[PDB]
């Protein structure tokens, strides 16, 4: 299963981790110190631009997501608030890569701890409803995941080029398809 | 192998073993294996700073040539200065501190292999390690960890550095030659020789340089 | 052992005893030939637009005398070209750079021009022990002199051509600073009015 | 046989190859993965020049010509290289891959019981041969692909410089000679647009 077929996947590309399509033209996942950290970055990426186009869309379903900016707690009062909570948390998950096990106690209430758990897929709280089955999940979480992160980045030029946010753009090109291009 | 002079042969101190050797010393400069040592960082930082200046002035130029905002790089140091608040003098100096220190200690890397590893400094220990002359990694100078990746994948990429950086160098010196001779930015030269390329050339203006 | 050899040499240069530089057997032949290659070349090319366009095949701006070109700007400068004349000197250099170099290494050692790759033609420019004489399926598509005989006779056709064309050359410059004419415009003369038309005139 | 008359072909060139000439005089296909890449190149000339010339006259022919195209066909206009460079992108890269890995791409991405049968490189059958003409005279086809092929290619070469030096679609070109052909050649059109 690979990311352009009849091609050989790269030595340090082996199918073990989820969505491993063989695909690092740089040899980026080549050290696996490295490789661990961009494990990560690329869970908590999409994570952040699911979270995120999942936002737009429902949002604009209105005003300009992207002069949002523009919307009852001061702005140096709300940076505040968020700064100190996603400090907090953020170290938190750093520190699981500090040490694989380092956190998983309640400081309060340490009655409460998370179960032994590998790296990025921490559970326990995390994973009331305990849904769908092993791996596969995570398998959709990358690629849905990916799919996420691209359309960010279109939703991004879309607004930078067109004015428009998402649904609006694509109303427009359903109305010209021949015309609304980046070729035009 | 192939050679900068096909069939001429080239001189013995050349292994085939160094990025982009070409079988070139005609002059027998690099021919002690110190001084060659040493040629071979001149080579990469001066090909490295050329890079990051081709660069450099390929986007502010096409920044100026896509919008009436930034300005000619020739004319856009006193820009830099001018409208914004801030001092030559000074500039020059900090200058020399930060790269007086970032120099002074890969000055003491040439002569001593692992000099700095010690940690005496700021407990940094394996980051200032010796590893190839010319190529010192550790999470700081290779955060990504490409020298620590692959055998093939680390050696052709030496291969692309040097090239790059021996036509960076060349690039680079030409946008300096070009404002010279005809007083233009290098995409005024660029779109005055694609419009009319056989009359627009050096043979009109441009002497033998 | 060289073609062309009807033993004409007052000045002992090919004399091999304690010879040195440019006064080589092996070098002087090589001359001789490539002088004779582009004697041959300049030959009929210096004279065939004065006559293909007075044959009324070429245009009226297209037919001048050879020094009237632009290779000589007082004698005469054409326009009409796909550039200036030294936007052309310098595409002119960079193949000539190539083009001759190369066959400086193969003088210089037989094999190279061979393994040192160059866009598949490396394959081609192998040589043949022999310099001035190189062939392959580049300078010798249709394989002639196929026998030792047929290939000494051609190697005897060629020089003799060349020789030719080296004091046809001769002629047409030394001919075109007394008479200020193309060498085609003094025969037409000349066949008009041989006694006229002359040197002693 | 051969090509001219007093020359030996060379050793890559033994004649195993549908339309072999001994025709190689810059050495170009002595190397063996240049000789690959070059006859799938040298195909994929002959058989767009082919459909080219095709094109050409067979259009030609219900209306320079060619040299001119943009609003004309119904079509005030409509910007459309999108269409082109997604699906010749898309399908040329498959292509790709079939010589970059002789048997990968045989197969369809989506409904994958469909699959080309193990061709030639370059001669993939199944659907793209559904006329049932897989047998017979393979080779003997292949020498009639390359042979009104490389006529083609010089025949596009040729219409072209026609289309050029007198401005004639190359029907009109010709039917410009059944007039008068003495007073209307290369030797009055080198000459001009
Ligand atoms: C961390 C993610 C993050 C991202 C990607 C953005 C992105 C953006 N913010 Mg937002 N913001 C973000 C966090 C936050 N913003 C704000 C507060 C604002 C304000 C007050 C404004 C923006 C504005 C903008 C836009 C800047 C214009 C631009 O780049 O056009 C190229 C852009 C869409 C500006 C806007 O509305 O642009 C039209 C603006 O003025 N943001 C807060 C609360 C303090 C944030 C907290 O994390
Ligand atoms: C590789 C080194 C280097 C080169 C080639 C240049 C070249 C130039 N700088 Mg720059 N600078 C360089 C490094 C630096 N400059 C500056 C800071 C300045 C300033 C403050 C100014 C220049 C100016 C100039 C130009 C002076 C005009 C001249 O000499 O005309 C003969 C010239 C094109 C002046 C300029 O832009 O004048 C047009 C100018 O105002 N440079 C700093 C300090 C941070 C540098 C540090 O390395
Ligand atoms: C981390 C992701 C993210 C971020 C940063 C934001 C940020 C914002 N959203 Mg939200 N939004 C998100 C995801 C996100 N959204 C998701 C997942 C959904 C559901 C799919 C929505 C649905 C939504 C609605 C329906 C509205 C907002 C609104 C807002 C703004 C009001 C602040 C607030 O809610 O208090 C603020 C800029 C409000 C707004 O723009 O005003 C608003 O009405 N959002
Ligand atoms: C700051 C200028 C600089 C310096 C210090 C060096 C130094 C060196 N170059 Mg050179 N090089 C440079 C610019 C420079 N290069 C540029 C601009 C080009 C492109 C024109 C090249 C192209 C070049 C070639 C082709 C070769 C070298 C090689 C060398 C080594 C040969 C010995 C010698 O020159 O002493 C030496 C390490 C040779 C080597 O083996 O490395 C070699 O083959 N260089
Ligand atoms: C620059 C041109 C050029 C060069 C380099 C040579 C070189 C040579 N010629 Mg000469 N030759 C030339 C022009 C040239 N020729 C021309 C223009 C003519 C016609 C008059 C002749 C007619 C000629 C004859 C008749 C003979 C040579 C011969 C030779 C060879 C020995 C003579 C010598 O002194 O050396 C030598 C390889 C001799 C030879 O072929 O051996 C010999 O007998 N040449
Ligand atoms: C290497 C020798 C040589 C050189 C330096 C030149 C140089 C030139 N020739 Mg050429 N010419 C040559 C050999 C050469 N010729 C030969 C051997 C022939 C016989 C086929 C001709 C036949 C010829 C013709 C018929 C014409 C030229 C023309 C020209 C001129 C323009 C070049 C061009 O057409 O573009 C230029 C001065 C053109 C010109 O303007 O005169 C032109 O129409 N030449
Ligand atoms: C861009 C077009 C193109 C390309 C890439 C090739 C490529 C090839 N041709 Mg060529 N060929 C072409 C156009 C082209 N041909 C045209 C237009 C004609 C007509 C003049 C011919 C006539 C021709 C012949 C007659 C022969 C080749 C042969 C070859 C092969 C060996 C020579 C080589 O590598 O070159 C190679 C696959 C040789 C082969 O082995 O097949 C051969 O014998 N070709
Ligand atoms: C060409 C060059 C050096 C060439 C040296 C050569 C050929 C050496 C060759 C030989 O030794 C060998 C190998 C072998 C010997 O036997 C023979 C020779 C032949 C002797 C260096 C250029 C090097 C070029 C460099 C480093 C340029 C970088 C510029 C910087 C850093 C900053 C400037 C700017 O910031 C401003 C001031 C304003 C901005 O707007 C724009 C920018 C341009 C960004
Ligand atoms: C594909 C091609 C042309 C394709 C054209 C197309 C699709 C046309 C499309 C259209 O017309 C339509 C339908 C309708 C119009 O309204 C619009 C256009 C757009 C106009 C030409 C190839 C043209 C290809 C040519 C001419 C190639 C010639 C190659 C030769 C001669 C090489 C020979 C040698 O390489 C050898 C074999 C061996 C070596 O040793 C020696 C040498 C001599 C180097
Ligand atoms: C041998 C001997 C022997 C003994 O021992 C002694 C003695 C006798 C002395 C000796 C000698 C002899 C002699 C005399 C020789 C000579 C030679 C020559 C003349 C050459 C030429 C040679 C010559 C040559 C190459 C030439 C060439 C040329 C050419 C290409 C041309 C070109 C051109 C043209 C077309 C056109 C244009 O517009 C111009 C030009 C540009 C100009
Ligand atoms: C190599 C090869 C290979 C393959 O295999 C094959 C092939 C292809 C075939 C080949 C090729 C070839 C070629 C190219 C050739 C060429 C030739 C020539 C050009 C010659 C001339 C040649 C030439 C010549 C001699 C010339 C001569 C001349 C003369 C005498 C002159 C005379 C004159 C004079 C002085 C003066 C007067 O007033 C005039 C006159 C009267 C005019």
């Amino acid at each position: 299963p690979l990311w352009l077929p009849g091609s050989t996947p790269p030595a340090h590309l082996k199918g073990d981790l989820p969505g491993d399509f063989g695909f690092d033209p740089l040899g980026l996942g080549a050290n696996a110190e490295s490789l661990k950290w961009f494990k990560e970055s690329e869970l908590v990426h999409s994570r952040w631009a699911m979270a995120a186009v999942a936002g737009i869309l429902v949002q604009e379903i209105d005003v300009f997501w992207y002069n949002a900016g523009k919307e009852p707690l001061g702005p140096l009062g709300l940076l505040a608030v968020e700064f100190f909570l996603m400090h907090w948390v953020e170290v938190r998950r750093w520190q699981d890569l500090r040490k694989p096990g380092s956190v998983d106690q309640d400081p309060i209430f340490s009655q409460y701890k998370l179960p032994p758990h590998e790296v990025g897929y921490p559970g326990g709280v995390f994973a009331p409803f305990i849904p769908g089955d092993l791996a596969e999940l995570k398998v959709k979480e990358i690629k849905n995941g990916r799919l996420a992160m691209l359309a960010f980045v279109g939703f991004v030029m879309a607004a930078q080029v067109t004015g428009k946010g998402p649904i609006a753009a694509l109303q427009e090109h359903l109305a010209d398809p021949w015309g609304t291009t980046i070729f035009s | 192998r192939p050679v900068w002079f096909p069939g001429n042969p080239p001189p013995a101190h050349l292994d085939g073993s160094l990025a982009g050797d070409y079988g070139f010393d005609p002059l027998f400069l690099g021919q002690e294996p110190q001084t060659l040592k040493w040629y071979v960082q001149a080579e990469l930082v001066h090909g490295r700073f050329a890079m990051l200046g081709a660069a450099g002035i390929i986007l502010t130029s096409i920044g100026a040539k896509v919008g009436l905002g930034f300005p000619e790089w020739y004319d856009a140091g006193k820009v830099v200065v001018e409208k914004n608040n801030i001092d030559f003098p000074t500039l020059m100096v900090i200058q020399f501190y930060l790269m007086g220190w970032a120099e002074t200690k890969r000055w003491y890397d040439f002569k001593n292999p692992g000099s700095q590893a010690d940690g005496s400094f700021l407990g940094f220990t394996e980051e200032f390690k010796g590893l190839e002359n010319g190529y010192p990694g550790g999470r700081f100078f290779d955060p990504m960890g490409l020298s620590r990746g692959d055998a093939a994948k680390y050696q052709e990429y030496k291969q692309k550095e040097v090239k790059n950086g021996r036509l960076a160098m060349i690039a680079c010196l030409g946008f300096a030659a070009q404002y010279a001779a005809t007083g233009k930015g290098p995409l005024d030269n660029l779109a005055d020789h694609l419009a009319d390329p056989n009359h627009v050339n050096f043979a009109t203006n441009g002497v033998s340089n | 052992s060289l073609p062309g050899d009807f033993g004409f040499d007052p000045l002992g240069l090919l004399d091999p005893v304690n010879s040195g530089g440019f006064i080589e057997p092996k070098w002087l032949q090589y001359s001789e030939v490539i002088h004779a290659r582009w004697a041959m070349l300049g030959a009929a090319g210096c004279i065939a637009p004065e006559v293909l366009g007075a044959a009324g095949l070429i245009p009226d701006a297209t037919n001048i005398k050879w020094f009237e070109s632009g290779v000589i700007p007082p004698a005469g400068s054409y326009n009409g070209y796909w550039a200036d004349p030294y936007t052309i000197f310098f595409v002119e250099i960079v193949a000539m750079q190539f083009a001759e170099l190369r066959r400086l290494q193969d003088f210089r050692y037989p094999g190279s021009m061979g393994q040192q790759y160059f866009l598949g033609l490396e394959a081609i420019f192998k040589g043949s022990g022999d310099a001035a004489y190189p062939g392959g399926p580049f300078f010798n598509l249709f394989n002639l002199g196929k026998t030792e005989a047929a290939m000494k006779e051609l190697k005897l056709k060629e020089i003799k051509n060349g020789r030719l064309a080296m004091l046809a050359m001769l002629g047409y410059g030394a001919q075109a600073v007394m008479t200020g004419k193309g060498p085609f415009q003094n025969l037409v003369e000349h066949l008009a009015d041989p006694v006229n038309n002359n040197i002693l005139t | 046989k051969l090509w001219a008359p007093g020359v030996v072909a060379p050793e890559y060139l033994k004649g195993d190859l549908a339309g072999d000439y001994g025709w190689d005089p810059l050495g170009l296909g002595a190397d063996p993965t240049a000789l690959k890449w070059y006859r799938q190149s040298e195909l994929q000339h002959a058989r767009w020049a082919m459909l080219g010339v095709a094109g050409v006259l067979v259009q030609e022919i219900v209306k320079a010509g060619l040299p001119q195209n943009l609003p004309e066909p119904f079509t005030n206009i409509n910007m459309l290289l999108a269409w082109e460079f997604i699906l010749m992108h898309w399908v040329e890269v498959r292509r790709w891959q079939d010589y970059k890995n002789f048997g990968s791409v045989n197969e369809d991405p989506i409904f994958k019981g469909n699959k080309v049968p193990n061709p030639e490189m370059g001669y993939p059958g199944g659907i793209f041969d559904p006329f049932g003409f897989s047998k017979g005279n393979l080779k003997e086809l292949q020498t009639k692909e390359i042979k009104n092929g490389r006529l083609a290619m010089i025949a596009y070469m040729a219409f072209i410089l026609q289309a050029q030096a007198t401005g004639k679609g190359p029907l009109a070109a010709l039917s410009a000679h059944l007039s008068n052909p003495f007073g209307n050649n290369i030797l009055k059109n080198i000459g001009t647009c």
